[PDB]
C-alpha cells in the first residue's frame, strides 16, 4: 500500500497546475480519496475529499474552481488541479486514503507529498562539491566527509550515501534560503578504515529540474 | 417424555415417494415460470415492434399503445372472470388459504387461466410482478401431481402444494432461498402445526431455480454491483427507514384493500364492465410505458437506475407517487400478477429518496443513497406483506450486497415494528381474510 | 468548522517522564484521532477514534476523553517519541486539525563532533568558495559558532543551520557555510573554525592552512 | 373452524410490547457475554504462547509447558462442570432444544458460572471445540434469567426469551445474524408440536448481539477467502457428488461421536477425579499438538482460509482431515465445555478442498476451483450430521459472502441431508437430548 | 474491451522471444487467459491457458519447457515465452479471453495478433520498381499500372497509392519466397483520362528495415 | 485427443441461400463453438455451446445437431456472411478447432482483364529483369496461365499469386511474374502472357516485343 504523488514544483503567481497522486497494493476503488496541504514549518489544512464513482465531490472554504479534485479509476491515479495560485498555496500536498473507524473518518495512509512553490524565479539544478579533509587531517577512529549543495530553486532535494546503502552517519542540513536561491549541506560520517579504501559517493538528487549529481570524494593530492 | 424420544429419532424423515415428486413439481414449475417469463417479455415486443411502425403520427402511436395494452388486458381479465374467478388479483392469498384447507385447489381451471391471463395483463406492460402468476401456478402445479399420481396423506398434500409455490417463487426471482424462506414465514399455517417437509421444498426450489439459471444464465434480474459498506454510527438513520415504512406500509394496506372496495362499484360483479375497465388500466400502463416508463411496467428496470442515484429528488417523488397510484389500479383491480414486485421498486424509490435527504444532511457519514435504496427495497415488503426475513433474504439474493445486512435487517425490522403498533396487517392473509369472510357471508 | 487548538506548544521531558498533551475543542466533537509526524516524515495515523491504537504503536501510548477536552498520553516516554503530533476530527464537518505538540527529548550533555572543510576544486573553478564547518552530535541545541580567518573574525556571510533532534538519540546538529570570492579566499592562509558549547568552557577550533 | 381462522388471521403477528422489550435487553447481554467469552478465550490463547517464548530454547520443556499449560486449564474446565453444573457439558445446544420442548431446567444461576469460566479454558487450551456451544447455551440460559428476574408470565414469553437467548448466541458466535434466527426456526423449535416462538422478538435479540459483537470485532472478518470464481451448470453434479459422500460420511461421524461417549465413559466411570485427569490429558494434548502441527488442534477457523486457497498438499490435507477427526472426538465427546458447530467446518473445509482438488486434475475442462468445493463442503458436515442444511448454507454464506456459489452449496448441502437420511443417521444434537432424556428416564 | 498483443517478429532457428498481451476494458482478474495460435493458410491450434490467481496453467501435448505462459495482473498483461524456436513456431499468435456458457468454455474476445517469423535468413529491405505500360499498349476505358515490391525480409509491406486517396481497383496481392526473399506486386486500374496526365505515386513500407519508398510511374516514351 | 473435421472446405453460394457446413469429431463432443474470420481480421466469437447466437450475430444464421455430428445455417446468406468459419470443441481436453470452412460468393462469370509488363530500366540498372503479366477481376479462381518467349513455352522462373475473393465485386485476381537475368531476358524478342479461364475456349493472349 503506497501513494506516490508528483506534479508539483515551480509555477508563476495567478496561474494554474495539476496534482497527479499515483497508487499501487490496494484497490483503487472503495476508497474515498482526500487531499491535505501543509505549509512550511506549520500546520495540516484539509483541500477536499472524492468517493469512489467520483460522484460525491466536497471541498473546503474556497471559491470557484480554486481547487478542483479528479481521479481515474482505471489509472487508480488522483488529480489536484490548483487556480489562480497565490503564496498562500505555497505548501506540501499529501494525498491520503481515507477511511473510518467507528464511523467517524480518518485520514489512513499519507502520501510522502510534493511541494508547491509560488515564485517568479527560474528552475536551477544545484551545484554540488566533494568536501574532503585536508592534506592536513590526522584521520583518528572515525573520518567525517560530506558534500555541498548550493544554488537551486524551487524546494526540495534528496541526498543519500551510496544510493541508500549508507543510512546511518548522515545528517542532511535542512536548506537556507540565499538570495532568491536554496544551499545546503549533508555530513557523513565513516570509519579511518573506511575510507579511502571504499568507493564513497553523494547521490545529491533534485526533482524539480530532474537532474542528479553522484560527485565520488577524492582525496586532495 | 417417553413419546418425544420416539419423536427424536424419527425427526426428518420424508418418505422417498414425496421427495422424488418434490423434484418433478419443481422442474415442471420452473419450466413453466420460463415459458410464462417469455411469453411476457414477446408480447412487450411486440408492443414495442407495433410503435416502430406507427413511429411518426404522434398521437395515432399513443392509441395503439393504448389499445395494444387494452385488448391484451381485457383477454386477460376475461380468461379470469369467465373460467376461474380464484385465479384473479395475486393468488398468494389463494394458497395460503389452500395449505389452511380452506380453499380449493382447482389447477384444471388456474393453470391456464393465470398463466395465459397473466400472459396478457403482464405482457400489456401493466403495474403486476411476476410472482403472483408463479407462485399460484406453482402450488397447482404441485396439486396437480398429487392429483395425477394420487398421493394419499396430509404431508403429500401440503407439502408438494408448498414446494410447488416454492420453487414458484425460486423461479420468479431467480432467488433459491427466498423462496424456502417465503415457505417457513408466510405460507405455513401460521397457527397450527403442519406437515411440510422442509427437505422436500428445497428439492422443488433447487430444480425450479436450475430451470430457470438453464433459460437465463449470465443475466441477472438487478445488477447494482457492489456497493459502499455501513459504518456503525449510521445504523440509526436505517432504523429511521425502517420507522418511516412502517407507518406507510400499513396506510398501503389500508389504501390497496380499499381500491378493491372503490373499484368493485364500478363494475360491481358484472363481468362486461370489468373487462372494459379492465383495458381501461391496461390502456392507460401501455401508453404510460412511453410517456414516462417509470410510473408503468414490472418495475425491475428503475431499480438499478435509481439506486445509483441518477434519478432528481423531484423524479424520485414523482416516480413514486404515480406507481402508489398504477400499482394501485392494477392489482387492486383483481387483474391477475403480483403486487410482491411492485413493493420492490416502491420500496428502492423511496430508500433512495431517504439516501439523498441524508447524503446532504449528513456530509460526515460519506453516505450512498443506494445503500438507503436497498436497505428500503424489502422494507415495503416486511410492512405490508409482513415477511420481512423472505423480504431481506430475497434482497440480499438480488443485489448481492451482503456487507449491508445490519442495515437491510434494521431497516426491514423497524417496517416489521412499526407497522405493528399502527393496527396494519398481513396483506395476503387480510385478502385470505377477506376472501374467506364473504364466503360465510 | 471547529477550531481546535492543543495544549502545549512545544512541550519536552525526559524518557521515564509520564507525558500527557491536550487537544481542546471550540465547540463539541466526538470520536478525535491523533497523527504523528517524525522530522521530515509524513504523518502517520497514530491513535483513532479517541483511545484505539493503529496497529504497530507501542503500547505505552494511550487515549482519552470526551466533548471538549481530549487528550495523548505516553505513558513512561521513550526518546524516539520525538514528533510533532496532531489532533483531528470529524465529528462535524468539514474535519479539521490541531496545531500540534512538538514533543521535545531531554537527555545528558553531547559533545560536537567539529569537521572543518575547506572549498573544493570544483568550487574553486566555479567562482565560490565556501568554506563549510559541520558540528555534529551535541546537547542541547544551544551553540555558538565562530570564524577566525587569519586570525581575524570574520562575520560577513556566514550562513548558519541546526538539524532537528535526531530519532533515536536526541542530538541537534549544526553546519556552517562561509561564503567568499576566488581572490577573496587566496589572499588568506589560515581558516579556523570556532565552537563553544555547553561541554567545554575553553572553545573547540578546527582549521585548515591554505599553503 | 372456519370462523376462527378469520379471528385469528386478522390477530397474526401481535407480539406484545413487553416481549420485544425483552428481547432486546436479552440480546445486549448475550452479545456482550460472547464477547467477553470471545475475548478471554483469545487471552488465555495468548498467554499459552506468550510462555512458549519464555522456554523457548530446551526443546522437550517447551513441549512440556504447552502439555501442562493446557492440561491445568482444561482441568479447571472440566472441574467446574462437574462439580457445578453437570448439564453445561458438551455442547449444550441439546441442552437448550429440550428446553425449548419443557422436558429440561433452565438452571442459569449454575450453568453462565459454569459454561462461560470452564468453556473460557477448554476452548483457551486449545481444545477442538468451537464458541457455539457456550454461546448458544449462555445465551439461552441469560434470556432465561431475565424471563425469571422480571418474572415474565406465559408460553409465550417463556419459549421466546429463550429461543432469541440461543439465537442471539450463536449470532454473535459467528458474527452472523441471519444463521442465528435461521438456527432458531429449523432445528431449536420444538419440530413435532406447534411453539410461541416469536419470530419478530428472535430477530431484535439477535440484532442487539450483533451490534455489541461489531462494536468490538470491527473490520476484522474471522473468515477471509475473498471472491471466488463462479460455478458454471455443467459442473453443478460435481456438488451433488460432494454431498453424496458428505451424506454417507454424516451419520457415520454420529455414530463415533456418540460411541467415544461411551468409550471415554468407561475411562472414568462417572468419577469426578477420573474424568478430570482425563481432561487435562486431552486438554495438554491439544496444546502440545497446537505446536507440532496446529491444524490439527484448535478451534479452527485458522485453516479454513489457508485450505480454501489450495495452499495445502493432497497429502497435508488427508493427515489434517484423518487427525482433526480423532482430536473433535476427543475433545467433544469427552463432554468438556464447547461446541462442536465449528470444528464441524473446518473438518467439512478439508474434506471440500479434498474433493476440489481431485476434481481439479480429473476435469481441467470445468476450469475448477478447488475452493468453490470447499466452500460448498464447508456447512455440509451440518447439514449431515446436525442436519440443519439451511442453517449450515445461511451460516457459511455469512462468513464467505460468496452467493455467486449458492447453487453448488445448497446441491451439496441437500446431497448431505438425503444420503444422511437413507442411512439412517439422526440429527446429533436431538440424538443427544434422546439420549439424555431417556438415562433419566432409565435410573428410576 | 482490448486485447493488445505484441513481441512478434523475426527469430532466428533455436533462439527464443517474450511475447506479450495488454489488456484494457475489463477488470483483468476473474479472467482466464489463453493463447491461440494460426500457421499462415492452416488451422487454429492452442497453446496454453492460466488462471487469475496464476495457480494453474495448462499447455497443448507439447514438450517440457517449449511455453511459458505467465501472467501479471498488475500491468493487466499476459506473456508467452518460447524456447528453443523453429520453423513450426512460425505464426500468427492470439491472446484471448476466456468464458463459458452452460460450462462448456469458448474462446471469448480476441486480440489482434503477433506475427512470429522463425527463420535464419537475415532482414533485407526491399526493392521498388514502377510498372509503366509499354511502347506498345493500347489505353482502352480503363488503364493498369502498377509498382513491384521485390527481394525484402520479413514481412510486412505497406503499399499505399497517392498517401491511400485511390483505394478503387487496387490488388496488392501476397508476396512469395524464393530463396530466402520476399516479393509482391500492387496494381491500381486507373481511367484513361486519369493517366498518364496525371500523377500516380506508389508508396511501399518495409518498417523491419527503415524502408519508406515513394515510386513515381511514369510513362514508357 | 479430439479430431474435429469441417466436411465442406471451399464452397459457393448466391447471396440469399440455404448454406449448411458439417462438423464431424472423431470421437462424442458436446456444446461447440463457431468461430467468423474476415480476411486480415482476428477470429470472433460467433455461435456457441451447439447453437446459441451471441449479442451482435444476425439471425439469419443457427446451428444444431450433436454427438459425432454438428452445423452451421445461414438462412438467406448475405455479402458480410463471407468468410471462414471455425467450429471448435471444449467439452473434452484439449480443445480443439476445426480445419475450417471458407465461404465464398457466388457470381456470374467473369472474364478476365490482362496486363502485360516490360521489367523497369532501374531493375535492369541492377541485372535483373522481371516480366509481370496481371490477371484481373474474374470469376471463377480457376484459370491457368502460360507464358511464351520467342514463340515458345516456359516453366523456369515462373511464380504465380493469387488473392482472395475481392470485398467490391467478389472476384478474384492472379499475378504471373517472370524472373530473368538481364543476359538471358535480352537474347530473346517475343514475350507472350497467355491466360486460359472458363469464359472462353481459346485464350487470352498478351504479349510485348522488345524491339
Amino acid at each position: 500500500v503506497r501513494l506516490l504523488e508528483s506534479g508539483g514544483g515551480l509555477v508563476q503567481p495567478g496561474g494554474s497546475l495539476k496534482l497527479s497522486c499515483a497508487a499501487s497494493g490496494f484497490d483503487y476503488s472503495r476508497y474515498w480519496m482526500s487531499w491535505v496541504r501543509q505549509a512550511p514549518g506549520k500546520g495540516l489544512k484539509w483541500i477536499g475529499e472524492i468517493n469512489p464513482v467520483s460522484s460525491t465531490i466536497n471541498y473546503t472554504p474556497s471559491l470557484k474552481d480554486k481547487f478542483i479534485i479528479s481521479r481515474d479509476n482505471a489509472k487508480d491515479t488522483l488529480y489536484l488541479q490548483i487556480s489562480k495560485v497565490r503564496s498562500e498555496d505555497t505548501a506540501l500536498y499529501y494525498c491520503a486514503r481515507l477511511y473510518y473507524g467507528y464511523g467517524y473518518w480518518y485520514f489512513d495512509v499519507w502520501g510522502a507529498g510534493t511541494t508547491v512553490t509560488v515564485s517568479s524565479a527560474k528552475t536551477t539544478p544545484p551545484s554540488v562539491y566533494p568536501l574532503a579533509p585536508g592534506s592536513a587531517a590526522a584521520a583518528a577512529s572515525m573520518v567525517t566527509l560530506g558534500c555541498l549543495v548550493k544554488g537551486y530553486f524551487p524546494e526540495p532535494v534528496t541526498v543519500t550515501w551510496n544510493s541508500g546503502s549508507l543510512a546511518a552517519g548522515v545528517h542532511t542540513f535542512p536548506a537556507v534560503l540565499q538570495a532568491a536561491l536554496y544551499t545546503l549541506s549533508s555530513s557523513v560520517t565513516v570509519p579511518s578504515s573506511s575510507w579511502p579504501s571504499e568507493t564513497v559517493t553523494c547521490n545529491v538528487a533534485h526533482p524539480a529540474s530532474s537532474t542528479k549529481v553522484d560527485k565520488k570524494i577524492v582525496p586532495r593530492a | 417424555r417417553r413419546q418425544l424420544i420416539r419423536q427424536l429419532l424419527e425427526r426428518d424423515k420424508t418418505p422417498l415417494a414425496i421427495l422424488f415428486m418434490a423434484a418433478v413439481v419443481g422442474t415442471l414449475v420452473g419450466l413453466a415460470a420460463v415459458a410464462f417469463d417469455k411469453g411476457v417479455a414477446w408480447l412487450q415486443n411486440q408492443r414495442m415492434g407495433a410503435l416502430v411502425h406507427t413511429a411518426d403520427n404522434y398521437p395515432l402511436l399513443l392509441t395503439v399503445a393504448f389499445l395494444c395494452s387494452a385488448v391484451l388486458a381485457m383477454f386477460g381479465y376475461f380468461l379470469v372472470r369467465k373460467y376461474a374467478p380464484e385465479a384473479g388479483g395475486s393468488g398468494i392469498p389463494e394458497i395460503e388459504g389452500a395449505l389452511e384447507d380452506q380453499r380449493p385447489v382447482r389447477w384444471w381451471r388456474v393453470l391456464p387461466v393465470k398463466f395465459f391471463g397473466g400472459l396478457g395483463t403482464l405482457g400489456g406492460g401493466m403495474v403486476l410482478g411476476r410472482e403472483g402468476p408463479t407462485v399460484q401456478i406453482g402450488g397447482n402445479i404441485g396439486r396437480m401431481v398429487l392429483d395425477i399420481f394420487r398421493l394419499k396423506g396430509d404431508e403429500a398434500r401440503h407439502t408438494l402444494l408448498a414446494t410447488g409455490a416454492a420453487a414458484g417463487l425460486a423461479a420468479a426471482f431467480n432467488a433459491p432461498l427466498a423462496g424456502i424462506l417465503f415457505i417457513i414465514e408466510q405460507m405455513r399455517p401460521q397457527f397450527r402445526y403442519t406437515l411440510i417437509s422442509i427437505k422436500a421444498v428445497f428439492i422443488g426450489v433447487i430444480m425450479s431455480t436450475i430451470m430457470y439459471r438453464i433459460f437465463n444464465h449470465e443475466v441477472a434480474l438487478i445488477d447494482v454491483g457492489k456497493l459502499s459498506d455501513a459504518p456503525l454510527n449510521t445504523l440509526w438513520l436505517y432504523l429511521i427507514l425502517g420507522i418511516i415504512f412502517g407507518i406507510f406500509g400499513p396506510i398501503f394496506n389500508k389504501w390497496v384493500l380499499g381500491m378493491q372496495d372503490l373499484l368493485h362499484r364500478v363494475h360491481g360483479g358484472n363481468i362486461t364492465k370489468w373487462v372494459l375497465m379492465g383495458g381501461a388500466i391496461g390502456g392507460l400502463c401501455g401508453l404510460l410505458g412511453f410517456v414516462a416508463p417509470a410510473t408503468s411496467g414490472g418495475g425491475f428496470n428503475l431499480i438499478p437506475i435509481a439506486t445509483a442515484g441518477n434519478f432528481s429528488m423531484g423524479m424520485l417523488v414523482f416516480i413514486f407517487v404515480a406507481r402508489v397510484i398504477t400499482t394501485l389500479l392494477c392489482f387492486s383491480s383483481g387483474a391477475p400478477g403480483g403486487i410482491f414486485a411492485p413493493m420492490l421498486a416502491l420500496g428502492t424509490v423511496l430508500g433512495t429518496a431517504f439516501g439523498m435527504v441524508a447524503v446532504e444532511l449528513f456530509p460526515q457519514y460519506h453516505l450512498e443513497a443506494g445503500t438507503f435504496a436497498i436497505a428500503g427495497m424489502g422494507a415495503l415488503l416486511a410492512a405490508s406483506i409482513r415477511a420481512p426475513l423472505t423480504g431481506i433474504i430475497l434482497v440480499l439474493e438480488m443485489t448481492d450486497n451482503y456487507q449491508l445486512i445490519l442495515p437491510m435487517i434494521i431497516t426491514g425490522l423497524g417496517a416489521t415494528l412499526l407497522a405493528q403498533f399502527t393496527g396494519g396487517k398481513p396483506l395476503y392473509s387480510a385478502i385470505l381474510a377477506r376472501t374467506l369472510a364473504k364466503q360465510e357471508a | 468548522d471547529i477550531v481546535l487548538t492543543q495544549s502545549p506548544a512545544i512541550m519536552s521531558a525526559a524518557p521515564g517522564d509520564k507525558v500527557t498533551m491536550t487537544c481542546s475543542a471550540s465547540s463539541s466533537v466526538s470520536y478525535i484521532h491523533w497523527y504523528q509526524q517524525k522530522s521530515g516524515t509524513s504523518p502517520k495515523r497514530w491513535i483513532y477514534d479517541t483511545s484505539k491504537l493503529t496497529s504497530g504503536v507501542p503500547v505505552r501510548f494511550s487515549g482519552s476523553g470526551s466533548g471538549t477536552s481530549y487528550s495523548l498520553t505516553i505513558n513512561t516516554m521513550e526518546a524516539e517519541d520525538a514528533a510533532t503530533y496532531y489532533c483531528q476530527q470529524w465529528s462535524s464537518h468539514p474535519q479539521t486539525f490541531g496545531g500540534g505538540t512538538k514533543l521535545e527529548i531531554l537527555r545528558a550533555d553531547a559533545a560536537p563532533t567539529v569537521s572543518i572543510f575547506p572549498p573544493s576544486s570544483e568550487q574553486l573553478t566555479s567562482g565560490g568558495a565556501s568554506v563549510v564547518c559541520f558540528l555534529n552530535n551535541f546537547y542541547p541545541k544551544d551553540i555558538n559558532v565562530k570564524w577566525k580567518i587569519d586570525g581575524s573574525e570574520r562575520q560577513n556571510g556566514v550562513l548558519n543551520s541546526w538539524t532537528d533532534q535526531d530519532s533515536k538519540d536526541s542530538t541537534y546538529s549544526m553546519s556552517s557555510t562561509l561564503t567568499l570570492t576566488k581572490d577573496e579566499y587566496e589572499r588568506h592562509n589560515s581558516y579556523t573554525c570556532e565552537a563553544t558549547h555547553k561541554t567545554s568552557t575553553s572553545p573547540i577550533v578546527k582549521s585548515f592552512n591554505r599553503a
